[PDB]
């Protein structure tokens, strides 16, 4: 899998995540100022928050699952035998 | 918007040319002909710079070994001639960017300020005034007549393969492994324009003679820029050969590529046809991935390909005398179109 | 549909089946297998080279069901068969040979290859193909059927756990040296 | 609006001379 | 630990000197920048983080995960404005990656700035990016509830990757339309855009069948069978080479003539019998199904 397809792939999931529940210019300064909703970037915010915390704990427990000498060779003998 | 690009590229037809045979191969080095320059004023002559260090002269007509030059200490990785002024000169991984007299055959003056081993030399062909750029991702400019740099053309965010220069404003056509060119205001020290469009390593590049224009190679594509405004000109036919190590250009329109395959490429340099593949032979004793042409240039006349191959072999092609449009025509050109760059 | 197909089949007394039949294959809805595979009974039944392509596409098409894999491969070689021959025991092979419906295509593969150099060929295809230790078995038994390219064939067979030295031992029977062999291998085996 | 990456553009994905050959630079 | 200010001062320096150290010895290591990063966040410094995420950037480009960093950043302390105009700056370095694409959408998204996202995406998609590009925008605009200017992507969408794959897509889609005129309407498009091009400049026969077998079958499920016929003799009219084409016509005869479809199948399963070599059974085919002269010669042969 690509990271085309695994981007894509990523957008459709965070769309289902959505799916569970104005523009002024002044061209003087070019400064855009799209008023939008606060309340809506802040359910961004903890969303984002919680994606990335849910990603975080995910590798802590699989950190935590188990012919070497210390910490990284483990690993590298797993980076081994998955070949 | 696409069809009608298509429908277009359908109606028009890129000219037939002759094909090619390998009309010479001279064993003359122990290593890599890394460099390959031919005199421009005269047609006589051209050096090839090896791993060895040892540069060596060839005669076209004979064949024979004209003369050896070892000033260098590591590979010379590119060399040449000036038409302008009959100075030779060359660059190694040394970080020397040595200065070879041909009215005496030995150097005259070395450019010392090189941080890393210099992999291209351009002399400017209106000034005396060379560039050099190498693994310091920096393209130099030397005052030739006071041996220092005048200007440093800082831009760049890695090694620097290449580097074309030319008559106009755009002085320096620089193409790095940064997956760049770059067009420079050499007098203002700055970047007039900076074309992208590569995935990988912009590594062999070459200004057409009677066109100003500059095709440039990636790990496949071999797209062909015009360097006037900075603008695009023509992708080419490129979609399976290798890496390109080099791009010499023919008078006549027809764009080399040498494949890390192996395979010679042919291009149509207006169109981008591949009018003809040619896998190359090696020496007999010789591994499979050593046929590699790693160098290539074109003599005045543009009748005679001479070809740096790493099987330590400077192969040369003469294009066939006895070709029409119906005994050898070209490689049936079609555009692919498959979510294709044409 | 099959109500349709046996009305049809009685009162008008295999065109209005056959049109029946185009009905089954035209119901596009499930459990169609069924539907196409009692066409095609019938279709045979009732009577050439349209039926067989008939059952071809029915195979090419019902390749996902998983169910009577084995019958439908039967329904083609038996198709085969009626209209002539044993290159069509090698569609019914193939059929058979492209997990546990597939297990049931192999001993019906091993069925016709027993009905069956060529015969040869075949056993040493499905054996090829803990099931494949059962076919080496079968294909095993074959050689010894076919004295040294047999004993060959047995040591691969048990190169591939009890019932094989019970076939070893039958192989011996089909000589001294051999059973001692017998003997060595099974001692082999033991070790492992 | 008409603003979003109005740095890229098609047109030099397009070339110039796939087109028109002969394009006497 | 980390009890009063001065110390905690004490502490931002040691561990920024720290990770200057590291970042000068191997300027590239965007994993030791991004870390860097993170622990400006974490000091809930802002204007050093993003200082921080430019340097690396500066540094490399190229690398996509840096950039998402850094956007994630900004967004977490609901500095959107910042996210948003960065977003866009990373669109216009590298427009040809999908994620920062589809990255800039979900936030508007979220933001529910839904004007936006459809301008962006039909910036996107004027772009010939690609088809995953298209689906995704398709799949947003029938999210949004409307089914106008939708149509005019498609047809856009078609003219970005000329691929029957699209025009099935397309056809679908009107199926989930009420209005079958259009289904219709949409068919008479596609196959009077393969009369138009009919010439080698295109998908090959292949696709070109598949298209006719939907029409055929569009055309099945409707009214008018004679116009179904009518293509399919126009079909084998305007293209050669209909090993595919009369493929599907004998299968649409089957459908909806019984001799004819054994006699051109058969002949097919011949043609596909002599590709494998049961060319006795071919040939015997050919002598019982004719025609007798080709039967008589092919059987020479």
């Amino acid at each position: 899998i690509s990271y085309d397809q695994l981007a894509k792939l990523s957008y459709e999931k965070t769309l289902r995540n959505l799916a569970t529940q104005k523009v002024q210019k002044d061209t003087k300064t070019g400064k855009i100022t799209i008023a939008d909703d606060d309340k809506l970037v802040n359910k961004l915010a903890v969303s984002l928050q919680s994606e990335s915390k849910k990603r975080y704990e995910a590798r802590k427990r699989q950190m935590q699952n188990a012919s070497f000498i210390n910490d990284k060779n483990k690993q590298f003998n797993e980076k081994l035998s998955r070949e | 918007l696409i069809v009608n690009r298509y429908e277009k590229l359908l109606s028009q037809r890129p000219e037939w040319h002759a094909p090619w045979k390998l009309s010479r191969v001279i064993n003359g080095h122990l290593g890599w002909v890394r460099c390959v320059a031919i005199d421009p004023v005269d047609n006589e002559w051209f050096i090839t710079g090896s791993n060895d260090t040892t540069m060596k002269v060839w005669d076209l007509a004979t064949g024979k070994l004209k003369t050896t030059l070892a000033g260098h200490v590591m590979t010379v990785r590119d060399v040449a001639v000036s038409d302008r002024h009959p100075y030779l000169f060359s660059v190694s991984e040394d970080k020397t960017v040595k200065c070879w007299d041909l009215e005496k055959n030995q150097i005259i003056r070395d450019y010392y300020g090189h941080l890393s081993g210099v992999r291209t030399v351009s002399i400017h062909p209106t000034l005396d005034l060379i560039a050099t750029a190498g693994r310091d991702s920096v393209i130099k400019l030397w005052d030739m007549r006071t041996r220092i740099p005048v200007i440093t053309l800082v831009g760049h965010k890695g090694p620097i393969n290449q580097v074309q220069c030319t008559p106009v404003d755009p002085q320096v056509v620089s193409s790095s492994t940064d997956a760049t060119v770059r067009l420079w205001d050499v007098v203002a020290g700055k970047t007039m324009k900076v074309l992208t469009h590569h995935k990988r390593s912009v590594r062999a590049t070459a200004l057409h003679p009677k066109e100003f224009s500059v095709a440039s190679a990636c790990t496949d594509d071999i797209r062909s820029w015009g360097l006037a405004e900075g603008s695009l000109l023509t992708n080419f036919e490129s979609e399976k050969t290798g890496i390109i190590n080099t791009l010499s250009i023919n008078q006549d329109d027809v764009l080399f590529a040498g494949g890390d395959n192996g395979v010679l490429s042919f291009y149509d340099y207006k169109s981008g046809h591949k009018y003809q593949s040619l896998a190359t032979r090696e020496m007999v004793g010789s591994l499979e991935g050593e046929r590699s042409v790693l160098c290539s240039t074109f003599d005045k006349t543009g009748l005679r390909l001479i070809t740096g191959e790493a099987d330590k072999s400077i192969k040369i092609w003469k294009q066939d005398e006895t070709a029409t449009k119906e005994s050898e025509p070209g490689l049936a050109w079609n555009p692919n179109l498959s979510a294709k760059r044409f | 549909a099959m109500a349709e197909n046996f009305a049809l089949f009685l009162q008008n007394h295999v065109m209005e089946s056959f049109q029946v039949y185009e009905k089954t294959i035209p119901l596009f809805p499930p459990e169609i297998q069924y539907e196409l595979w009692i066409e095609y009974l019938e279709v045979a039944t009732s009577h050439p080279e349209h039926i067989r392509f008939l059952f071809e596409k029915a195979l090419k098409n019902l390749c996902s069901n998983g169910i009577d894999c084995k019958t439908i491969f039967i329904a083609y070689s038996v198709f085969e068969e009626r209209i002539s021959i044993s290159k069509s025991i090698e569609i019914l092979r193939r059929g058979a040979v492209i997990l546990e419906s597939r297990l049931q295509l192999w001993r019906m593969c091993i069925s016709k290859a027993e009905s069956t150099s060529v015969t040869r060929e075949l056993y040493q295809e499905c054996i090829q193909i803990s099931k494949a230790v059962e076919f080496v078995i079968k294909f095993s038994d074959f050689e010894s059927s076919i004295t040294i390219r047999a004993r060959e064939i047995l040591a691969y067979g048990a190169k591939l756990n009890t019932e094989l030295w019970d076939s070893f031992e039958i192989f011996e029977l089909k000589x001294x040296x051999x059973x001692x062999x017998x003997x060595x291998x099974x001692x082999x085996x033991x070790x492992x | 609006t008409d603003q979003i990456a109005k740095n890229v553009k098609l047109d030099d994905f397009i070339p110039k001379r796939q087109s028109n050959f002969e394009l006497s630079v | 630990d980390i009890l009063d200010l001065e110390e905690l001062r004490e502490y931002q320096r040691r561990k920024r000197t720290e990770y200057e150290g590291y970042l000068k010895r191997n300027r590239l290591d965007m994993g030791q920048w991004i870390r860097y990063a993170q622990f400006e966040i974490e000091q809930h410094d802002m204007r050093r983080a993003r200082s921080i995420f430019e340097r690396a950037l500066l540094v490399d480009s190229s690398f996509i995960p840096l950039w998402i960093r850094y956007i994630d950043a900004e967004l977490k302390v609901k500095c959107i404005n910042h996210a948003r105009n960065l977003m866009n700056r990373a669109i216009s370095t590298l427009p040809r990656v999908d994620k920062l694409w589809y990255k800039y959408l979900i936030v508007e998204e979220s933001l529910n700035n839904v004007e936006i996202v459809r301008s962006l995406y039909t910036k996107w998609c004027s772009l010939e990016p690609g088809v995953n590009a298209w689906n995704s925008f398709v799949d947003f605009e029938i999210r949004q509830k409307n089914w106008n200017g939708v149509r005019e992507i498609y047809s856009k969408y078609v003219m970005a990757h000329p691929q029957m794959q699209t025009w099935l897509k397309w056809v679908r889609f009107e199926n989930r339309h009420g209005n079958t005129e259009f289904t219709r309407s949409v068919y008479s498009l596609a196959i009077d855009t393969v009369a138009n091009l009919q010439n080698l400049q295109i998908w090959s026969d292949m696709e070109v069948a598949k298209l006719v077998n939907s029409f055929a079958h569009w055309e099945a499920a409707q009214q008018e069978y004679e116009r179904s016929s009518a293509l399919y003799q126009i079909a084998i009219e305007k293209w050669p080479s209909n090993q595919l084409l009369k493929a599907g016509l004998l299968d649409f005869e089957k459908q909806f003539n019984s001799i004819e479809e054994t006699i051109s199948y058969k002949r097919k399963m011949e043609y596909e019998t002599i590709l494998s070599n049961y060319d006795t059974w071919w040939l015997y085919l050919d002598l019982i199904s004719e025609f007798p002269k080709q039967i008589m010669q092919t059987f020479e042969k």
